[PDB]
């Protein structure tokens, strides 16, 4: 069960930063679809930005966790 | 001034003015960080987002 | 208008307890603050990576929501 | 705030009575800085041999070196 | 042209409502005229800035074409954000209310 | 027959989380004023972070009301 | 049509945990008042800024309960 | 009605949440008057403004609660 | 296809759930760095442990989910 | 046979609170290591044990689960 | 016939409190031990004795839900 365990956590660390910049990506495209105006496009560009530095968090998190999942001391 | 017994003030205009005639000369300020680059981010997002 | 909707209702009852960690991760930063501000910026960054977790889970519970609501 | 900066309580207690201190009305306050001058000759020793002698009148200066 | 950059904070500035504050307690004791001047004369220092420095000083754009093409960038820039956004509204009303074309239509035949 | 009606309610209740979060955030606000009179305005700042992802999620929640009630 | 009484209901469910941040929030001031009695100003007014949105969630709530009701 | 009887003990779930809040409240006060006797009017004041909020939300769930019922 | 739907809106409970805990988790952490700022590792490892531990659990529920989902 | 993965979210739902419990565990570790670093080696220890347990439940709750949703 | 899957499942959700008070049982061990090591031996004495009750407890609110299983 241990190999099961690992190789499901390995896989969402892995998955993780890809799913900030698809999925997220993929509301946002929804967004920018309907909205036509431009106060809340002035607001929507913050929202953008926020993703950006969201998704340079995933990445970090995902480094980390996959700097100690595939460190082997021999 | 302390040369001349004249005011610091009046000096500090006529050495303004001596630099001023030439300008070519760049002068040296105190760095200050950009300003308002958050509200400048939202205009020229709705900038691209109207003009292309 | 019918099982889809109860079900992505349903959903959504994780946004409290993810609200609930929120408010814990910044009471925690209130009080650190208020007793050695002089480690505002970093208590201040321990908690944005508290919340690349919290709000990651709140924005999944959202999306599955939708995706009960047009599956 | 003080183990963390790597300072004392008594030094923190000291440079805050100071402040206190500086923060009192004329007749009383020239009896307090009075009564709370500082007058000091440190002499530093290393099995015989002095590195330095210093002295010092002032709280900071004193705590600082 | 120059600082242009300092305009977009401008914008910034003008269009964040603590500044409306800001402004509404700057305009106590204050006149129109005084206003007026103000700003006549900041525009007054902007083009003087111009007219002075290119004399002997050259941007980062400088170009054979000098000024011209900041110029006619700024009102290439002027047309696509605002008049080409107008457009796009009055194609979308025209085509709502008569038909993509309706306002180039023949009359009615007699 | 009324399903979207109970799918809205339901969807609303997170409204129980982000107070309990809200009210743990400005009490941890409070406290901390109370002893470092002197440092508010970070900790209202951080509070008001706080309390723009708490809002944010709850009119996420109101919003995701509204829509299965008036699909 | 008593079926939408039950949505109406399920809604006002949220007020309890609304109650529950608003004591948490009334009890950080009653302890702050005790904590800091120099003061006693700035607390109640970080508590009414509080309150503001609890009070406001709670009126929505109500206003989604008896829409739900009524409609 | 039987819809009426589950609208109403629906809303009657809402109470408790009251009765935290209430009891957070009241626990803070009696710490406060404890540790700082020479506040205990202040303490009782600030309670009775903390009790008007959540008396009035706590009589108006028990009022809708009662409407639902009666229709 | 509503009765997958609803189990899997059942099953997301535990985000919520898990979320309280992360935040003590990092409302500890933040508290420890106010407490001894001489001390920033060998508190973020802890902290990433345990969390590791509550994302396996977050990994278990939204796994569930969507198996309830698809199958 | 959808009850069957009804039965399964129910006995996933007790997730929400093994990790608040593993939580606030690890909270108090922090602490503990935050105040008297010197005895980590203790302190982790002690941790240690009660994630045996605690684990152990949590496998538990998962394995029920699917045996719920299988048989 | 998961009606007793259901019924299970239902007795089986209840572990989360058992795991918490376990938790809050090695949290305040941990705690006590940071603010005295000497005395590890007693708290620890005591921590098992709390164990020798909850697991208790939690093997019922397994064995019932078994039972409940097939009976
Ligand atoms: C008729 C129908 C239509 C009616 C409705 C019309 C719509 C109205 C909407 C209101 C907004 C109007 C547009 C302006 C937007 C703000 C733009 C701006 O200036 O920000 C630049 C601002 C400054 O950046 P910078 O220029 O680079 O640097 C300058 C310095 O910061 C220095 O800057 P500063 O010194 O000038 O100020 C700093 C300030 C910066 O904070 C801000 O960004 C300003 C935001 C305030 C918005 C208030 C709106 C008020 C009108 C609505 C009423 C709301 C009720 C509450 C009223 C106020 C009481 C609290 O604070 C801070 O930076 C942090 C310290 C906190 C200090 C305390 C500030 C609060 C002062 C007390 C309130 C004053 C009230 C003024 C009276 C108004 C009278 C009309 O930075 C930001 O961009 C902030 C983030 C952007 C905000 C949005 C965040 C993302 C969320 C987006 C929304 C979600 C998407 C949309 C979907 C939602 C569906 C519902
Ligand atoms: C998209 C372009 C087409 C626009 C739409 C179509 C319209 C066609 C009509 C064109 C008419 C143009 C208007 C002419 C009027 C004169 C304007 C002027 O000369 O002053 C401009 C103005 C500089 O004013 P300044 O008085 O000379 O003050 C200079 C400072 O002291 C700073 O001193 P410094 O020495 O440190 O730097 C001097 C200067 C030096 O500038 C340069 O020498 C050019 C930079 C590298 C050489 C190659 C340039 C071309 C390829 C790379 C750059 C791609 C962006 C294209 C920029 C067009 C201008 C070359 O630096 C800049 O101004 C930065 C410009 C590059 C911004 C890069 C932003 C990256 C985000 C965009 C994503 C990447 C591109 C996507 C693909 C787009 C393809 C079309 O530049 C600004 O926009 C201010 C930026 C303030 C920060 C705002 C917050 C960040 C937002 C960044 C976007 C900025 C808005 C522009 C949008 C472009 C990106 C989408
Ligand atoms: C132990 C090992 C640990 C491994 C850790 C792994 C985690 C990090 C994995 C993230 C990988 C994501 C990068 C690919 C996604 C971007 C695709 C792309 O480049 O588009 C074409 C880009 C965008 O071009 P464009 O948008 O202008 O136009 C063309 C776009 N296409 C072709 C897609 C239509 O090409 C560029 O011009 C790039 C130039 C800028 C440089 C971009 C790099 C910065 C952004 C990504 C950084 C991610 C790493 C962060 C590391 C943090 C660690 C501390
Ligand atoms: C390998 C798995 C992990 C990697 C993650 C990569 C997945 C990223 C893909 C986008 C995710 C959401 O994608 C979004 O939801 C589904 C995906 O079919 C689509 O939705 C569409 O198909 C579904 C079928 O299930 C229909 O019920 C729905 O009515 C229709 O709109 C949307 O058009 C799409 O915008």
């Amino acid at each position: 069960r241990f190999y099961f365990m690992y190789m499901a956590r390995t896989t969402f660390q892995a998955v993780r930063p890809l799913l900030a910049f698809s999925v997220f990506g993929e509301v946002m495209k929804l967004v920018l679809a309907t909205m036509s105006s431009g106060l809340f496009s002035f607001l929507f560009s913050f929202v953008l930005a926020f993703e950006v530095f969201y998704f340079f968090l995933q990445c970090y998190i995902s480094y980390t966790f996959l700097t100690m999942f595939f460190t082997v001391l021999f | 001034a302390v040369l001349f017994d004249l005011t610091e003030e009046d000096c500090y205009k006529y050495c303004i003015r001596q630099r001023a005639a030439t300008p070519e000369e760049l002068v040296e300020l105190k760095y200050t960080k950009p300003k308002n680059l958050v509200s400048s981010y939202g205009l020229c997002f709705l900038g691209v987002w109207f003009g292309l | 208008a019918g099982v889809a909707s109860l079900s992505a209702a349903i959903a959504l009852m994780s946004v409290g307890g993810v609200a609930q960690g929120i408010g814990s991760l910044f009471a925690a930063l209130v009080s650190g603050t208020a007793r050695n501000p002089s480690i505002k910026e970093d208590l201040f960054t321990y908690t944005l990576i508290g919340m690349g977790f919290l709000e990651f889970l709140g924005i999944i519970c959202v999306l599955m929501s939708a995706v009960l609501l047009y599956s | 705030m003080w183990r963390s900066s790597g300072v004392s309580f008594t030094r923190y207690a000291s440079e805050m009575a100071a402040l206190l201190r500086q923060c009192l009305k004329e007749p009383y306050r020239t009896q307090a800085m009075q009564r709370n001058q500082i007058h000091l000759k440190e002499t530093v020793y290393q099995q015989g041999q002095v590195l330095t002698r210093e002295t010092f009148n002032d709280i900071k200066k004193a705590f600082e070196a | 042209g120059f600082h242009f950059q300092q305009y977009i904070a401008m914008a910034g500035r003008a269009i964040n409502p603590v500044q409306w504050t800001r402004a509404w307690r700057r305009m106590e004791g204050k006149s129109a005229t005084e206003v007026y001047r103000d700003a006549l004369a900041w525009t007054n220092n902007q083009f003087a800035q111009i007219s002075r420095a290119s004399q002997y000083r050259a941007w980062w754009w400088q170009n054979p074409l000098g000024m011209g093409l900041v110029l006619y960038g700024t009102y290439k820039a002027w047309h696509m954000i605002y008049m080409v956004r107008k457009q796009k509204k009055t194609a979308q009303l025209v085509a709502a209310a008569y038909g993509q074309g309706g306002q180039w239509l023949n009359p009615v035949p007699r």
